[PDB]
């Protein structure tokens, strides 16, 4: 029983949407109505800094 | 030559050699079977009742 040759897949994969959104998370940018993409780990620091409400 | 034929020397040397080789081969059989991909079920795609695809 030799090592199986797993059939090389085709069609679109999850990676295109995943790295598109990974670009969309960092690296600033614009959209339809939002004023600027504040990046994750900068927007993350801002959302802890202005805080979530507690109780 | 009184009991045995002319190639008795040939057959006896070949028989002692063959006994050594079948001992070596049986050890090889046992070792190969205990490490075989059949025995440990290695690189065998064992069928699941749904055929999930990872």
């Amino acid at each position: 029983p030799f090592t199986p040759q797993p059939a090389p897949v085709t069609g679109n994969t999850y990676r295109t949407y995943v790295n598109d959104a990974r670009t969309l998370l960092n690296s600033y940018g614009y959209t339809m109505e939002g004023k600027v993409h504040i990046p994750i780990d900068r927007a993350m620091d801002l959302i802890v800094e202005r805080g979530l409400p507690v109780r | 030559a009184q009991i045995f034929p002319r190639n008795a020397n040939l057959l006896s040397r070949l028989s002692i050699f063959a006994l050594v080789l079948l001992v070596v081969e049986g050890i090889l059989i046992l070792g190969v079977y205990f490490r075989s991909n059949y025995f440990r079920q290695v690189n065998v795609a064992i069928e699941q009742p749904v055929a999930f695809s990872h």
